[PDB]
């Protein structure tokens, strides 16, 4: 997260109104959530320090309306569903 | 005809509308902006021109359009806060011409400068360096002053200035009654 | 008025001129700015404030009709005019004309309404000028986060500070005041009272408990060399405990003034520290605890600890509920608050070994995990 973010993020601050930011990785080896959705608010701090435009992390979650959940398993044929039983989670229950 | 890009900065301080020189000049030089653009414009109407102030906050009114249309709709609401910065207003107008839709166009970078500059002789005859060395067209004009009008900046412009023959020019104005446009129209720069 | 200003500006004092040929050399180069500038220089000068009444009138008169230059500067030359002059009658009318004058486009009333309220803030009228207070601190929540206007407002709450009405929100307001400093280019010895009233503001704060925010700031405590020791001993025993009743017994005689009355409330404030403390202190090892310590500690008998935790549940800063039928003390959850050393090293401690721990029954299950059923 570079400082000058906040000019970046500035002016569609000023044009359009308050706006998400989504911080990911240019490499795909991260095992956790690659998008993270922050919101940009200026909250009251408590030390006393300048109000200044403040990252609050904002839960998300990874899905698909109706045909793009059919693209992605077409395209992949690899991954498998939920599908309740012994090896789909132990699986979980190690990695 | 000759295919180059145009960007023109303006100053949105206080110290244009001072009551010595001439009344808000601001409008004086707008309207130079206006005459050149439409100079340009008679020429080469295929030619763009960018806006952006030398502010410490960096803010393109307009993109660079060969429709100076709604540029002139964009003259408006300068903004008038800050007081001046050289350096990042250099970064933010040399380093964006590779934003420019032709590529055969030429890059010619022009300034108004109405406030005495904050930064060392390093700094400038660094970025001059830089300018040198990425050989780009720059016209210095400045409008107004409190100190020596060349001091520093002689020494700047001849380091920063290279192709003797047929390089870029220096644009020095004093006080007086007359206005800035034939003024700045005398060199070959305009029109 | 500029030619019949010539008579006036040529006239002055012994050691006027000095900067009076500098203020006439910009006033005939016709520079806004630049008179401003020499306007303010003349200001920050140690001057008699004698015969400054003709210049103050007339800068005063330019920085109406110039309608240039910024005009929190006439703000600040007009406020000098009404602190020399002393005349709250006619500062309505000036304030009024000031803000009549000055057009729309960047809001200066914040800082306007800040002076009328300052000036307001004599013993003339106090509830309306809360209200307006109110009133500016609820004006601008927007990006001039200068705080520079909230450090004129953080006076303004000193000078609300003076009355004896509400002694949290000036603490509320010290805390802002701590976090906006900035250099230390302001006089010392302006800071010596400053953090002294502050001291005072902070022990009588009952919208705090623990004072370790306050020497949490190294600022302070670093601006407090100079000043004699005895606080700091005491604003220390306050941020690690007092295990002993007699310095804090010492401090409670040593300020004679409103102490007295708000001893025991001080000491209804600090009885809770020692319970914070000592349920924080160990982590883990029989966590579990009786009154003997607290007794002890407290120097209180055993048939004010109920009406003790009582209050300690009324305050609502421990959630603490002993379900005890024999004679026992539970504890629970509690706020580390300004820092602890020890908890540190407890913390980077249980964090490895948990972690540690962790690694190791992974890398033990998965060992067999990952061969076995794949």
């Amino acid at each position: 997260l570079h400082k000058n973010d906040i000019a970046i993020n500035e002016l569609m601050k000023r044009y359009c109104p308050n706006s998400v930011l989504v911080i990911i990785d240019v490499k795909p080896k991260d095992l956790g959530l690659p998008t993270e959705a922050y919101i940009s608010v200026e909250e009251v701090h408590d030390d006393g320090t300048p109000t200044s435009k403040t990252f609050e992390h904002v839960t998300s979650e990874i899905g698909a309306e109706e045909a793009e959940e059919v693209g992605v398993e077409h395209l992949l044929r690899d991954i498998k569903d939920t599908t309740v039983g012994t090896l789909s989670q132990r699986i979980t229950n190690q990695v | 005809m000759v295919l180059e890009s145009t960007m023109v900065c303006v100053d949105n301080s206080e110290y244009m509308r001072n009551g010595d020189f001439l009344p808000t000049r601001l409008q004086a030089q707008q309207d130079a902006v206006n005459i050149v653009c439409h100079s340009k414009t008679r020429s080469n109407p295929e030619n763009n021109v960018g806006l952006i102030t030398l502010a410490n906050d960096c803010e393109v009114l307009t993109t660079l359009t060969p429709d100076t249309g709604r540029i002139l709709s964009k003259l408006h609401t300068v903004q008038p806060k800050g007081k001046i910065t050289f350096c990042t207003g250099i970064r933010v107008a040399h380093l964006a011409l590779k934003h420019r839709q032709g590529k055969n166009h030429k890059m010619r970078i022009i300034a108004f400068v109405g406030s005495p500059v904050e930064d060392n002789e390093k700094d400038l005859v660094k970025l001059a360096k830089r300018l040198k060395k990425e050989k780009v067209n720059v016209d210095i004009i400045n409008f107004g002053e409190e100190e020596v009008n060349t001091e520093k900046l002689t020494a700047f412009v001849n380091t920063l200035n290279g192709k003797d023959g047929t390089g870029s020019h220096l644009v020095t104005v004093p006080p007086g009654p007359s206005l800035a446009d034939a003024l700045i129209s005398s060199p070959i720069l305009a029109g | 008025d500029v030619p019949g200003f010539l008579q006036q500006s040529q006239n002055s004092g012994p050691g006027q001129p000095a900067v009076w040929h500098r203020l006439e050399e910009l006033y005939t180069k016709k520079l806004w700015h630049q008179l401003t500038l020499q306007v303010l220089d003349f200001v920050q000068d140690p001057c008699f404030a004698q015969g400054d009444g003709l210049i103050k009138l007339y800068e005063n008169f330019i920085s109406e009709f110039e309608h240039r230059v910024n005009p929190l500067s006439l703000v600040e030359i007009i406020l000098h005019v009404v602190r020399q002059m002393t005349d709250p009658n006619v500062a309505l009318t000036f304030l009024e004309k000031t803000r009549e004058k000055v057009k729309s486009s960047d809001e200066a009333v914040i800082l306007c309404k800040t002076a009328i309220g300052a000036l307001k803030l004599n013993i003339g009228d106090l509830q309306v000028t809360k209200e307006t207070i109110e009133d500016v601190e609820e004006m601008l929540n927007n990006l001039p986060g200068v705080t520079s206007v909230h450090s004129r407002f953080y006076d303004l709450s000193s000078k609300y500070y003076q009355t004896i009405g509400n002694h949290a929100s000036y603490y509320k307001d010290a805390l802002r005041f701590l976090g906006c400093v900035d250099i230390k280019d302001l006089p010392v010895s302006e800071q010596q009272e400053r953090a002294f009233t502050l001291g005072l503001a902070g022990l009588l704060g009952e919208g705090v408990f623990n004072f370790g925010e306050l020497l949490m700031h190294p600022v302070l405590e670093s601006l407090r060399n100079t000043d004699r020791q005895w606080l700091i001993d005491t604003l220390y025993a306050f941020n690690s405990g007092n295990v002993e009743r007699f310095q804090t017994l010492k401090t409670a005689w040593g300020q004679q003034p409103d102490l007295a009355a708000n001893e025991a409330q001080l000491l209804r404030k600090i009885q809770l520290l020692c319970l914070m403390e000592m349920t924080f202190t160990r982590p883990a090892n029989h966590r579990q605890l009786t009154f003997e310590e607290i007794a002890k500690s407290a120097k209180i008998t055993v048939n004010e600890v109920e009406l003790l935790v009582m209050k300690a549940l009324s305050v609502g800063l421990v959630k603490g509920s002993i379900d005890e039928v024999d004679k026992r003390v539970h504890m629970t959850w509690v706020q580390p608050r300004v820092l602890d050393l020890q908890q540190i090293k407890g913390m980077k401690d249980r964090l490895e070994f948990w972690c540690t721990d962790v690694k190791s029954m992974e890398m033990l299950v998965e060992h067999q995990a990952h061969d076995i059923l794949t």
